């Protein structure tokens, strides 16, 4: 089909934005260990927001991609509106655009005067730091684009894989309206914040997920789709059933009843089911693969995604996810290590391999690239995959030495946190040296296009 | 085993999970009151939630454990800069005096908060220290 | 309350090795610089150096690289230092101090709390007990109102020696004035200035103890004759 | 190393006045030049850094600017609590060094030092020794000469002084002169003399005795 053509856009910005929330990564790390470093003109928070509000915005441009693809192929009809497609696009990215651009041009206490947050104030919080306007004008990007795709399953075929897809999308624009609600008692404020944050990223993006593995699985392995579809199931129903009651885990510390501490640790300790189950459908449905396929390149995405999915999200969330431990855990290095490597294994990587199976084709090139550029990309996929390792394996080891020096003695013969930053300095040049080798292979993967 | 079979799985489960994670948050919600000191929380602390917000400290620091990871937890700050009496002078100092511009060290940005500003923001960090956190942070160093 | 309390005055002879403590309380000991600083009298502050308890790192100043050590001792949050192979130059008050900034890479900046000093004092002297003398006034020769008499304290170490007048009951109009080397020995002086009805009618008594050697002297002041 | 000169090294003043005082650096010390205060009997306590920083707790009536090489403190208006002993230290750089200071005194009215002087003890004649001492009690300003006199010639040697602080009841000043003779130096002799000098009169006050009587 031709309207599978508006999914070009959505990924070449998606991967434009990635190398702009790289590079401010390598602005924070280097303010860890060089404190001073760009202060007062880009203070480490007005770094921080780009970056992580980067990788929200680019991820979301990627999922919409993935949508505007798969969904006209599913349905068995042109999209609804490729026209429609193509406005959503440039209001998001300028919106994308200015935002960023009001974090770094006017200081926040300012941009939040200038766009009258008194009135309605949700700036601020994290990952939410966006000013109302932008969260308003990012709903009405949602609306429009879940008509447009919501549509096109309307007047088409209804597959599992697009239903499962648009309850994802669905899911996830609701959720948001979450941001709205700013409650005046912090802990309540904490306790909805979650339902953003936890209920997106372990609940609905794992529908997404699930939806374009298993697209993919379809159409590189010849593999049935009644037997993927299935799998899709369980595994969604694996993440929903552990993950709901799951969002407790974010529950032990916040000031809600101690109940949370059994719930939250139990429900949790099984999260690692469906990003297991993730990388059984994959590796399975690869090695029962009943053709092979040109480009060899998506199929190491698709493996790859699952395996780092399941280290990131898995090993390393179970690995902080019972109370006893997360107590004294809580905030800390080791957070951010598997924050690294889950956001990257399961929604960075399987972006990326969306593109890989559908760039070829949507530049009217074919199945595959060239054998040159397909090298290029298994490059730029072991040197960011790898160097991801790295980042999360030292942040691994900073967090256990910053538990071990601050969080474990008692009063007196605990360390100060600035002090116990200083003794994990090395650990932070290291990791920005990690970060060097990551931009390196994103260039190289980048540069097999 | 069928496809069939595991989409109302998918369906059951989920429903059932939503519905038991409702009745939690309305009971939790129900005991919030108490564990968080609602009584306590006066105009003033919630126009220091107003002005935490506003500045992005969040950006930097932790507050019961959450936010960035570059500077220290300020959810028990009171407990390590002089306590319930002396705090709110301390903190007039600290936003005064930022940056402290030691060489290499980092560094918090000057607000240029007036001190009604300040003076909310303390009430705000000593209320939140006073949370039913289940007994978290381990120590005083947060 | 950040407290360091440094440990009492010591005496040595010269060649000799001296070592002092500073116990640290009210704060996490290893996530501050120690630091330890000099004066000799009407001298001006030297830093001799400081130790990092986190990791036992320590710096000195090239003056003092053969003189001093610095240690830590993290489980009782004491700090030391040993001055060795000592000479007159070391006679002085030594202060440990905390930097106000925490952390192992402001090794350089300014303190927030001093202990209150350890004293040490070089010399070959022996413990000797003071001699006391009763100051009258110039034979007959009275005049004014008031008269003033004195107390002599001569030949004695170490220090300190404390006097009073009448047992301390007579207070006011005294002056003590600071002890100084006469050899290697100290001497000191205390006036006394009442009004001449006072006395010699009333007894007037210097007091003067000397805790190093245990002794007391009382000397009556007595008009010449 | 960077050196540093405070100045003045004495100033006298009054309370509710202003006083500013200075602090120089051999090379620059960028913004780095903190401020002890010094009492007898209490520890050193941090007054500012950073050249002007005022420390937590230390009342607004003290601050300080400066940078690269000069440097000031002044306080508005000046408390009881204030006459103490003032240090500055450079913290930019290895190694850490400090001024020599200058002490803030309590002016109060001239006064003319009362002066006693007293022959040798029996009981220290009789030990070979012979201490002549003399006493400059309750004067202000502290300047002051005190000289000794041996039957009308001035005398130099075995001359021991001591002074003690600033009363911290009358603001006075009071010194110990101590002349020590042997036993056999001093029956050579018969007129003994202290005559001190001081601002309050052009003339000596001189005090003295004959050996016998
Ligand atoms: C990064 C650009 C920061 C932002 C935004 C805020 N703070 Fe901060 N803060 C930061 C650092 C690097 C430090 C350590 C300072 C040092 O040199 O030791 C701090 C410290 C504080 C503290 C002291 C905490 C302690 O444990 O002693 C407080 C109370 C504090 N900061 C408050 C605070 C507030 C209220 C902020 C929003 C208005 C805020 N900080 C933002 C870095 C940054
Ligand atoms: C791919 C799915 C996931 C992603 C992207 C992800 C990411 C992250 C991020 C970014 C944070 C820090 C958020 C914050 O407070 O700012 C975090 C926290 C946490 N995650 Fe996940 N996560 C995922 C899955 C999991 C799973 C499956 C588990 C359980 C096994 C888990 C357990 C935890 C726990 C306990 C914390 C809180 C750590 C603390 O208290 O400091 N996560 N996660
Ligand atoms: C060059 C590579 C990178 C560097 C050097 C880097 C650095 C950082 C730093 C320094 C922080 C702030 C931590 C703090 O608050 O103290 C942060 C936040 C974050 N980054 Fe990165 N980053 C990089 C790449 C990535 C990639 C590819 C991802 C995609 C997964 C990612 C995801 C995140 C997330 C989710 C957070 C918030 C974590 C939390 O609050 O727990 N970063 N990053
Ligand atoms: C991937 C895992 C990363 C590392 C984090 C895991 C560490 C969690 C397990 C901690 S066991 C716990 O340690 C605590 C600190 O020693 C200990 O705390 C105890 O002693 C304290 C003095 O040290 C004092 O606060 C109390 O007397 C007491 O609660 C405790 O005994 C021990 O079980
Ligand atoms: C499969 C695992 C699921 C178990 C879930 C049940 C969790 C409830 C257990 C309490 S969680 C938390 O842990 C802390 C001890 O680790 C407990 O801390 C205790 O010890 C501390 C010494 O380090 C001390 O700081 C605290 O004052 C003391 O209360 C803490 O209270 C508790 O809430
Ligand atoms: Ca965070
Ligand atoms: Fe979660």
């Amino acid at each position: 089909f031709a309207s599978q053509a508006v999914a070009k856009p959505y990924f070449v910005f998606a991967l434009i934005l990635f190398v702009g929330q790289i590079l401010f990564g390598l602005i924070m790390g280097l303010q860890y260990v060089v404190g001073d470093f760009l202060f007062p003109a880009i203070p480490f928070n007005v770094a921080r927001m780009v970056h992580t509000n980067l990788l929200i915005v680019w991820l979301l441009f990627g999922f919409m991609g993935a949508a505007y693809y798969l969904v006209p192929e599913e349905s068995d009809c042109e999209l609804y509106s490729p026209k429609l497609a193509w406005i959503l696009f440039w209001v998001f990215a300028a919106a994308g655009v200015l935002t960023i651009l009001g974090y770094l041009l006017v200081p926040y206490a300012g941009l939040a005067r200038l766009t009258g947050n008194e009135l309605w104030p949700t700036m601020g919080r994290e990952f939410l730091e966006q000013p109302t306007i932008s969260k308003a004008g990012i709903v009405i990007v949602a609306l429009g684009f879940l008509f447009n795709v919501g549509m096109t399953v309307l007047r088409g075929r209804k597959t599992a894989i697009s239903m499962v897809l648009m309850t994802g999308l669905i899911g996830l624009a609701l959720l948001f309206l979450f941001s709205f609600y700013n409650p005046e008692n912090l802990t309540r404020d904490k306790f909805y914040w979650w339902w953003v944050v936890h209920l997106w990223v372990e609940g609905v993006w794992e529908l997404i997920m699930g939806a374009i593995l298993a697209f993919v699985l379809v159409k590189i392995t010849g593999v049935d789709r009644e037997v993927i579809e299935k799998w899709l199931y369980v595994i969604i129903a694996m993440a929903l059933i552990s993950g709901i009651i799951g969002t407790g885990h974010h529950y032990f510390w916040i000031g809600v009843p101690g109940y949370w501490l059994w719930l939250g640790s139990v429900f949790s300790a099984l999260e690692p089911l469906p990003f297991f189950a993730m990388v059984l459908f994959a590796f399975n449905t690869i090695n029962r693969r009943r053709r092979d396929y040109p480009n060899r390149a998506v199929a190491l995405w698709a493996m790859g995604t699952t395996v780092m999915a399941f280290l990131g999200a898995g090993v390393w969330g179970f690995m902080h996810t019972l109370a006893p431990v997360n107590y004294y855990t809580h905030g800390t290095q080791l957070t951010a290590a598997h924050g690294h490597m889950a956001f990257y294994g399961a929604y960075a990587m399987i972006v990326m391999t969306i593109i890989s199976y559908a760039m070829p084709r949507l530049r009217g090139i074919g199945e595959a690239m060239d054998n040159r550029s397909q090298v290029l990309e298994m490059w730029g996929f072991w040197l960011m995959t790898v160097a991801m390792v790295f980042i999360t394996l030292f942040l691994s080891a900073a967090g256990v030495l910053q538990v071990w020096l601050q969080r474990m003695p008692a009063d007196g013969a605990a360390m100060t946190f600035m002090a116990t930053q200083d003794q994990l300095a090395i650990f932070y040049w290291l990791r920005e040296g990690a970060g060097v080798v990551f931009l390196i292979g994103l260039v190289a993967y980048l540069l097999s296009f | 085993f069928t496809k069939g079979m595991a989409r109302n799985i998918y369906f059951g489960g989920s429903v059932f999970f939503i519905l038991l994670f409702l009745a939690l948050t309305y009971h939790t919600e129900k005991t919030l009151p108490e564990r968080t000191n609602e009584a306590a929380m006066s105009a003033a602390v919630v126009r220091g939630k107003l002005v935490w917000e506003q500045n992005n400290c969040v950006g930097c620091h932790t507050l019961l454990g959450e936010g960035a990871y570059f500077a220290p937890e300020l959810g028990n700050v009171v407990g390590r800069r002089g306590g319930e009496e002396g705090f709110n002078t301390f903190l007039q100092a600290w936003m005064k005096i930022q940056p402290l511009n030691v060489p290499g060290r980092r560094a918090m940005p000057q607000f240029h908060l007036s001190e009604g500003q300040v003076d909310d923001l303390a009430e705000f960090l000593k209320w939140s220290s006073k949370i039913d956190t289940n007994q978290w942070p381990p120590n005083k160093e947060g | 309350e950040v407290q360091l309390q440094q440990s009492g005055t010591v005496l040595a002879r010269p060649g000799a090795s001296v070592k002092m403590s500073c116990k640290a309380s009210g704060y996490s000991f290893t996530s501050y610089w120690m630091h330890w600083v000099k004066q000799r009298p009407g001298q001006g502050l030297e830093w001799i150096g400081a130790v990092y308890p986190g990791n036992s790192d320590t710096s000195y100043n090239q003056k003092f690289k053969g003189k001093a050590k610095l240690t830590a001792v993290t489980s009782a949050s004491t700090a030391y230092m040993e001055l060795s192979s000592l000479t007159n130059e070391d006679s002085a008050v030594y202060y440990c101090s905390r930097s106000s900034l925490d952390g192992y890479y402001v090794k350089n900046w300014c303190f927030d709390v001093w202990g209150q000093g350890t004293t040490v004092t070089v010399s070959s002297a022996k413990t000797t007990a003071p001699s006391v003398y009763p100051l009258a006034p110039v034979c007959g020769d009275t005049t004014g109102s008031s008269v003033t008499l004195g107390c002599l304290v001569k030949g004695y170490f170490p220090e300190p020696v404390t006097l009073t007048w009448n047992s301390g009951s007579l207070s006011s109009g005294v002056h003590t004035f600071p002890a100084v080397l006469q050899s290697d020995l100290y001497t000191l002086s205390s006036s006394v200035t009442v009004t001449s009805s006072t006395r010699p009618s009333q007894s007037i008594t210097c007091n003067v103890a000397h805790p190093a050697s245990s002794t007391k002297v009382d000397k009556k002041i007595e008009p010449r004759g | 190393d960077i050196q540093m000169t405070q100045s003045p090294p004495y100033l006298a003043a009054s309370p509710g006045e202003t006083i500013t005082i200075n602090c120089r650096a051999s090379k620059s010390i960028r913004k780095y030049l903190a401020w002890y205060q010094e009492k007898p009997g209490k520890t050193n306590k941090l007054l500012i850094y950073s050249g002007s920083t005022l420390q937590f707790g230390i009342p607004s009536r003290f601050s300080g600017s400066g940078s690269g090489t000069e440097f000031t403190l002044t306080i508005s208006s000046l408390e009881p609590e204030d006459f103490a002993m003032y240090y500055c230290q450079q913290h930019n750089e290895y190694p850490l060094t400090f001024g020599a200071g200058t002490k803030l005194e309590l002016k109060r009215a001239d006064a003319a030092p009362t002066v006693s002087i007293f022959p040798p003890s029996s009981e220290q004649l009789t030990s070979g020794g012979a201490s002549v001492v003399c006493f400059l009690n309750n004067f202000y300003p502290k300047d002051i000469n005190v000289k000794w006199k041996i039957d009308g010639s001035e005398r130099q040697n075995g001359v021991l002084n001591s002074w003690t602080d600033q009363d911290s009841k009358d603001s006075t000043y009071s010194m110990s002169s101590t002349l020590t003779l042997t036993k056999d130096e001093y029956e050579r002799h018969n007129s003994y003399t202290c005559e001190a000098t001081h601002k309050t009169s052009t003339s000596p006050i001189v005090k003295s005795f004959n050996r016998n009587e």
